[PDB]
């Protein structure tokens, strides 16, 4: 009843939302909350093993608890956890999240198949193609297929290691082992799935899940590599050809560079990475990573789910942790995903457009975008003037520059269904917002803000680019907070609209709607409260080789 | 001059054109032909308005298996290559009578610009010619064809692929010869980063000028490194008379004398003897076998020998079987064959050695490389020897009778299209001879 | 000129030289028909014809290249026959050919060919028509090979470095060849992939120990150290330091320093 | 008695080591170990957790065990365990070996504390540097400092995360608390803590230990901007500066760029990487990471000590998971520490010398580098041959030419106190190696090596460096295995042959002297025999925030 | 010490690197030569000079400069001219504001 967000602020706090005044200062400090409470029990009982080494103290500096230390309630959940729980660090499920992808490349098997058949002279079957798959399964994981006197590695810590195969062939798709197969058929509607095979043609294509501890120990760039060895390895052994030809060089080559699909590519010299990291995932990639497009008929959802994740992935792992560190960045992205705010704003926004100009109802033009994205804007900033509570919860300005703007744009890709009119939307949001509250962000927030809507259009070599293909390593976008999670959120709304089964890699959306993986990327907010409540299994665990 | 060293040069076909001409002739510090070889590589660039018009018909942008559902554009851009080629001109020229040069290729599907010299000239390196043609294109594209402002940066992803987000040119349908400056192995390398069949397909896949053409742009490059200063400078200078440009006819007579029934082993005795002969090594002492141990009269020069002859043994090799899988196989084995058969050190000072070590594992493991071809000065498995590697590659592919996955055609399909109608290019042997003797008196 | 082939004192050195020196008929120990060698190969049957990759060089319009066509290319070459190997790992247990050995070896005597050199294994890729004929008549039948000491293998190359069988074999964990107690000889029942052959094929007698330290090309405490050989431990000495010398500054002045 | 070695070789056949004929085939497969029955066990166990998907199984391509699956002795010490225990995935003390460097960043403070006195003008005290030490504690692990409504990290998940310090000013020193301080002269011999405090001279250093778990997550680059978001925040908090000052950006870049020590540094964009991976670590800079140097008085045990922590980073981890993956390169490091054998080289070769030249008593010409280069060579050939046993341990060639290589190189290097002139030793023994037996290494194993020789003594940009400055990424090394870890081991020969108390960075030699660390760096040897036999507790586990 | 490369040598050079590089070893051969430096002293000299290269891909504890920082540190392609310092600008104008100005608008407005 009224606004979605009600419900969950009541719950928050046991005052009135629209009421300006509040007692403070009576709360006991940190003792107010169970998860301080249990981080000082933690950090006391921990003394002796580091010896004299004082440690985590609330005492030492600023007194948190003076204000109301409040839990936040996942967006379209009826789970409400405290604030710490929501950490990267201290969210298992947030950790999987993003090892799940991290430890996936998509390799083609078509050019393998055609050096097979024309150089080598070996015929390619279903029958084979279900050896090599098998093959593969035990050789990804750490095991010997060619060398004698050769170790291995525990099959209990690589249980979640394993390759499997998808392709657009309706035909080859019907002969190959269900259990090795990656159903395009079976996991998405058939509108979708029929989208999906068009655009992937009568092409085959291998998902290798390389184990959670190998990049735990390594990193990014492990995984292809690890991947190709391992791919290598198997067509040897399968097919049986020579161990060490001049025709294993093509399969290298191809396995690395020709025919792989990373999910993320490297990164310059300044912020130097290999690839497979969060700042080398472009925008369009992650919204095909999150599956809610074959689960939800939501547009809106849809939309919310990718920015969940996003945040999640960009502020609290990418920017709060590789790119800063320590406390982090947890609060600049719950913003985004917790009490129903954004999602009642883009409802909001969703319902404008379809009455004014019908879901993908409008070419983008800038009368559009301009109508949509500042009656979003006005709204947005409405409700934090009639909530006090609101306001209290979103109290950087950040937050609230981050939600009224990913309202904004996802309201203008409703209408427009292109994904630089709801990113040109965002900017207009941004300057409206500065003007409205006499204030926007952090410090330097809108460095991409105030550069944006002069590049959201622009032809330019380092200023153009579809949104789809635009990503942490976008100049602009390279530094701050509060906007990469959300871009990733309206490059999935201009889809959304268009019932589109994939934003910008249909390999990828086919990929990540595998049952085998650890975290479920078809609801991700309910995942990350999952992890919240410590319920959350994650992989790469060294239960088997550590002293209980 | 600097140097005292005299040299007979000899062409393709083993003519004598002139003699006793001052080695620095040929020399890339002196050498005009070398000097307008590195100056329109560093301006041409490869344009595919094939590519780029299906690229945008279909949401087919920004790297392998992407497309954008929602975001397509038919434009009849081949049709109009014309008025494309006459914009993209007309915004790069900065006068009549400079050097621009746009140019069609294969009737408008493809295109070749070159930016005029003096763009580089006030530019601090080559990817300039990437990014202006990149922008000149799109400038031209969204004119014509009046192109909406919504729809203008599916344009962009057309043309140069992912970029910015992706510090590379990944899934851009523009092309040149030197790759981007990030994916440098070392500095200095720019020049190295040239793959084996752009080489191959630039100059037809005729040897002597395959040969020429990768140790002008190896040994050029050698000197921007820093490695041919000093006490060095007469090395490579020796290395890139003898090994590419068939100095006394090295080369050819090495190849003539050992084609008909001639093994690696053979190719060795014959630049033994020839080296013997003209006095550029000396026995040093007689071994209690028999065995007589050499040494070298002139260091850089037997060097220069060693390296004439690699050429020579990988074309009596690879041409013998047909195949280009042989190189890294006969690069090694013509260098340990020539030191455990006179003592002297082999080519590169086992560098050359070494490298084909690498290259043999690769060219036949697990770990990565791939076919002889995808290899450059730049890799970090064919980077070791200092420009006497990859030079011997060439001579490979230009023999090998479609062996190849990676063969001249899949990788050198758009790039060799371009540089193979460039005079100097396809024929480099040809004017850096005509270049020596044009400056032979000038030094 | 004549060729020196190789450097030493030794037996050693000397037998390395006869291996390396093409006018050096290497003495014949055994007769393989061709229909046995092909099945062991694995590659193609006899009475067969050969799987082409590329149509024959004078079906081919190639562009003109004065210096190509100086090479005279091999028969397989010509009737473009698909390029095949043959591998074999050598017991460092005085085999008659080694590693290292048999690539300078194929470099001097055979045109167009890749050899490839690893501890545990030699590879030898070669045009089909041409490797088969060498194959038998230089790889197998003469002193270059012992059905025993040298294993013609494909992949599970393991066995080289590591310690006899009971009755004088190589390890072969992939079981292609077998000791035979009523023959006295090796008989290969599977090929180098390791495929079971319906025809087991004999190689021939096993050689005693005392013949393969005469022909081995392998230096050992054993037999003829290393130490011994003086002359060649000066000429690789001399290499070494003529690189070390050429990459520090590659004048006549520094290399007075040999 | 006698050879070193042969007790090793005793315990592992069961035959006499002389011996060259043995019995196969009859040890009935994989079964014979103790160590692939568990492997079998495991994954027929977790079968039902994987569905249907097929795993590990030993029966799919090569059978193991038609040899003897011979056991490894860690040399120095009596503990006998599989090969497969050996292996980085499967060993828990070699991942926190590697984890305990990751997480390490060494700070300057004199440039802060200069920033204090000079433009701020706030006086530094040892009570104050004392209070900052204590912020840090808290901070470092992720602890809230300044601002409310702050969330925090689970101090329980970074019990390994501390700040310390170090000083070579003795003054500062006995005025700083002891639970702060790393003691150059109580973890250092006199003679050695003089040479330090001479090399560091009076200034003072923060050596801070981002937890295990954020390198886990993330990645090498991520650990400088962990250390230096939390350096500022407590020198914010401590001397009570202001919450976001013109003054604060000359801390963040002295932290982040000016007066930082990373362990290793940047990629070249093909192989791509981050500061802080094994790739970036310079061999002087790993030797320095060992610790033995203060603890033992034997220089060749010192040598072997960094060989074996080398060999397992280098060839085990960066080159076989980061830059391959799979099986890996288990046994093409284990040959470098595993029966004595490179030990009993090595101390020949030392014996050699000392009464030859006496330890560094020749100045290094290539008269003297042949001689003990060839010496040692021939002595470790020599062996191979003697005993059959030895040979079948070292089966694959590229071990014998690494260990063989290693101990002429130290040797070298314990005449003549140069480490190229034993880098120049190591490359004679390869050729020597070759021309011995006909063979060397795999097929592309002395790509470095044949161009060793010439680029040893070079002058040239790409080709010069004394072995102390090169490393993973030098051109001729970035490849591949039986290299760098023995290349680590004779830098380490030409500093314990001058009781040198480091190589080449005194911080670093420092910084590892530290008992909070979880790895013991003075006896890497006996560390790896505690992981395999899972008696080692690694820090980065995720027990708290876990179902049980 | 200022060194000058003759400009020929950036003509048949690809980009501007080769004028660290060439003086880093004129700078090698001038030193080893004139103080007759032995060959196993002679890599110190090369540490001296470029520091840490080529384990760093950059110019890491290096004693020679440009204006320009190496090609590998470059945000995005053609940036090469602006890798240059806001101080070196003011240093090199010798705090002349409209000189600055001028100085830094010509290499940005140039690249
Ligand atoms: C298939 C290859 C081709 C290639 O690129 N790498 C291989 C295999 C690869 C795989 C083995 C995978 C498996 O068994 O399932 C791994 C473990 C790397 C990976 N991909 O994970 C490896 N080798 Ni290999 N590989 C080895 C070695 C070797 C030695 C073995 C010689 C012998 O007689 O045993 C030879 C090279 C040589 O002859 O010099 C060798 C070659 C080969 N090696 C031949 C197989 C030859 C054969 O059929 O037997 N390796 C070694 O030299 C020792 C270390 C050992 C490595 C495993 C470890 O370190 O634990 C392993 C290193
Ligand atoms: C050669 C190169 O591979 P690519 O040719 O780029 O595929 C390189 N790999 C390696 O050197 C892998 C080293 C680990 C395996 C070999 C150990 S001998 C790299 O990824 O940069
Ligand atoms: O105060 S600042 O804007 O500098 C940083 C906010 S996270
Ligand atoms: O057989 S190869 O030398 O190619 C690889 C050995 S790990
Ligand atoms: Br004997
Ligand atoms: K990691």
């Amino acid at each position: 009843e009224k606004k979605l967000f009600l419900k969950a602020l009541k719950e928050k706090f046991e005052e009135d939302p629209k009421e300006k005044y509040t007692k403070f200062y009576v709360f006991g400090g940190w003792r107010q909350s169970a998860r301080k409470r249990e981080f000082v029990e933690a950090a006391e009982k921990l003394a002796e093993k580091r010896g004299g080494i004082p440690f985590y103290n609330p005492d030492i500096g600023v007194p948190l608890g003076q204000r109301k230390l409040m839990p936040y309630k996942l967006s379209g959940t009826d789970y409400i956890v405290e604030g710490d729980d929501l950490h990267f660090m201290n969210n298992a499920a947030m950790q999987q999240f993003w090892d799940d992808i991290r430890r996936t490349v998509i390799v083609g098997m078509d050019t393998a198949h055609a050096v097979l058949e024309k150089r080598l002279g070996v015929e390619v079957t279903p029958e084979t193609i279900n050896e090599y798959m098998e093959t593969i399964n035990h050789a990804l994981p750490g095991g010997a297929v060619v060398q004698e006197h050769m170790v291995e590695v525990h099959p209990a810590l690589a249980w979640d290691c394993y390759a499997k195969i998808f392709t657009g062939d309706d035909e080859l798709a019907d002969e190959i082992d269900k259990k090795f197969l990656i159903d395009i058929n079976k996991l998405f509607p058939e509108e979708q799935a029929e989208q999906l095979k068009a655009a992937i043609g009568k092409r085959t294509y291998q998902v290798s899940r390389v184990p959670t501890l190998v990049g735990r120990v390594c990193d990014g760039g492990t995984i292809a590599r690890w991947s190709a060895m391992q791919i290598g390895m198997s067509f040897i052994t399968a097919y049986k050809l020579c161990a060490g030809e001049a025709a294993i060089a093509d399969f290298s080559y191809a396995a690395k560079h020709a025919d792989v699909i990373q999910m993320g590519t490297l990164l310059p010299a300044r912020r130097a990475r290999g690839p497979n990291e969060p700042g080398g995932i472009p925008f369009g990639i992650l919204a095909d990573v999150v599956q809610t497009t074959r689960v939800s008929d939501d547009p809106v959802e849809q939309s919310l789910e990718v920015v969940a994740s996003g945040a999640m992935l960009y502020d609290q792992i990418w920017l709060g942790s590789y790119m800063s560190g320590g406390v982090g960045f947890t609060q600049y992205a719950t913003a985004s995903y917790t009490d129903d705010i954004l999602d009642d704003f883009s409802y909001y926004g969703y319902d404008y457009v379809e009455k004014k100009y019908g879901i993908c109802g409008a070419k983008p033009t800038m009368d559009v975008v301009e109508d949509i994205a500042t009656e979003v804007t006005l709204y947005a900033l409405e409700c934090y003037d009639e909530f006090p509570a609101l306001l209290e919860d979103h109290f950087g300005g950040s937050q609230r520059a981050a939600v009224a703007a990913a309202a904004s744009g996802i309201s203008v890709c409703m209408a427009t269904g292109n994904s630089n009119a709801g990113l040109n939307g965002w900017y207009l949001s941004q300057i409206l917002h500065k003007e409205y509250h006499s204030r926007l962000g952090f410090y330097g927030y809108d460095l991409q803000d105030q550069c944006g809507a002069s590049n959201s259009l622009s032809i330019r070599n380092d200023e153009s680019s579809p949104l789809e293909l635009r990503g942490p390593n976008y100049p602009n976008y390279a530094m701050n907070v509060g906007h990469q999670g959300e871009y990733a959120g309206i490059t999935q709304a201009a889809h959304s609209a268009r019932k589109d089964a994939f934003a910008l890699n249909p390999l990828i959306k086919v990929a990540f709607a595998d049952p085998s993986l650890v975290f479920d990327f078809s609801h991700p907010r309910k995942e990350f409260a999952r992890g919240a409540l410590r319920e959350f299994e994650p992989a790469g665990e060294r239960d088997p080789i550590i002293p209980a | 001059v600097k140097y005292e060293d005299k040299i007979c040069l000899y062409n393709a076909k083993g003519e004598l054109v002139e003699e006793n001409v001052p080695l620095e002739a040929i020399s890339p510090l002196y050498n005009p032909t070398i000097q307008k070889l590195v100056k329109d590589i560093k301006r041409t660039v490869a344009v595919n308005l094939a590519g780029i018009e299906n690229a945008l018909k279909t949401g087919a942008v920004g790297g392998k298996a992407c497309v954008i559902p929602g975001r397509t554009l038919d434009l009849p851009i081949v049709e109009n290559a014309e008025t494309i080629m006459e914009y993209v001109d007309k915004l790069l020229r900065i006068s009549p009578d400079d050097d621009t040069s746009v140019k069609l290729i294969n009737d408008g599907k493809q295109m070749a610009v070159q930016l005029p010299s003096k763009r580089l000239e006030v530019a601090a390196e080559y990817s300039i010619s990437m990014l202006n043609t990149a922008m000149a294109l799109k400038e031209a594209i969204i004119k014509t064809f009046d192109v909406d402002m919504f729809d203008a940066p599916m344009v962009h992803a057309a043309i140069l692929g992912r970029y910015p987000q992706v510090p590379d040119y990944m899934g851009a349908n523009i092309a040149s010869l030197l790759g981007a400056p990030t994916n440098l192995e070392g500095l200095g390398y720019a020049l190295r980063n040239i793959m084996v069949n752009h080489y191959v397909a630039t100059t037809k896949k005729n040897i002597m000028n395959a040969v020429a053409f990768a140790s002008i742009m190896e040994q050029t490059a050698m000197f921007e490194m820093g490695d041919a200063i000093g006490s060095f400078e007469r090395l490579h200078l020796l290395g890139l008379a003898y090994q590419g440009l068939n100095a006394d006819n090295l080369v050819i007579d090495l190849v003539k004398a050992n084609g008909k029934n001639g093994t690696v082993g053979t190719v060795v005795a014959s630049i033994v003897e020839r080296a013997l002969e003209d006095g550029v090594i000396t026995e040093d002492k007689k071994m209690p076998s028999g065995f007589v141990l050499y040494k070298p009269v002139d260091v850089a020069k037997w060097n220069a020998y060693a390296a004439a002859g690699l050429v020579a043994a990988v074309i009596v090799n690879c041409g013998a079987a047909r195949a280009a899988q042989n190189v890294a196989s006969t690069i090694l084995y013509y260098n340990d064959i020539i030191e455990y058969e006179t003592g002297l050190p082999g080519v590169d000072f086992g560098r050359a050695e070494g490298t084909a070590v690498g290259f043999s594992f690769f060219s036949h493991s697990i770990y990565g490389g791939g076919g002889p071809g995808i290899f450059n000065g730049n890799h970090i498995v064919t980077r070791h020897s200092k420009g006497f590697a990859i030079p011997p590659v060439c001579a490979a592919m230009c023999v090998d009778a479609g062996t190849q996955m990676f063969s001249p055609e899949k990788t050198s399909a758009l790039v060799g299209a371009v540089f193979s109608a460039i005079d100097e290019f396809r024929e480099p042997l040809k004017y850096v001879i005509d270049g020596a003797l044009a400056v032979k008196d000038k030094i | 000129y004549k060729p020196q082939f190789y450097p030493g004192e030794t037996k050693i050195a000397q037998n390395r030289r006869n291996h390396m020196n093409p006018e050096v008929e290497l003495e014949k120990l055994r007769e393989i028909p061709d229909e046995d060698v092909v099945k062991i190969m694995g590659h193609r049957q006899p009475g067969e014809d050969y799987k082409t990759i590329h149509p024959p060089l004078e079906e081919m319009d190639l562009p003109d290249d004065y210096v190509r066509d100086l090479v005279e290319p091999i028969n397989g070459a010509k009737e473009g026959h698909r390029i095949r190997y043959i591998q074999f790992a050598d017991s460092m247990y005085f085999a008659p050919a080694q590693p290292y050995d048999r690539a300078r070896t194929y470099m001097w005597r055979f045109r167009g060919v890749d050899t490839g050199t690893l501890s545990g294994r030699q590879v030898i890729e070669m045009r089909e028509s041409d490797l088969e004929a060498l194959s038998k008549n230089f790889l197998i039948d003469t002193a270059f090979f012992d059905p025993a000491r040298c294993g013609i293998r494909g992949a599970t190359v393991h066995g080289h470095s590591l310690r006899l069988d009971e009755n004088g074999l190589m390890f072969d964990a992939l079981q292609r060849y077998v000791y035979d107690e009523k023959t006295g000889h090796v008989v290969y029942v599977k090929d180098q992939v390791g495929r079971p052959l319906d025809e087991p094929v004999d190689v021939g007698e096993l050689l005693p120990e005392e013949k393969l330290r005469e022909i081995t090309t392998i230096y050992r405490k054993d037999g003829v150290p290393m130490r011994e050989d003086k002359e060649l431990l000066t000429i690789v000495k001399r290499i070494h330091r003529a690189r070390t010398l050429g990459g520090f500054c590659p004048t006549e002045d520094t290399f007075k320093q040999l």
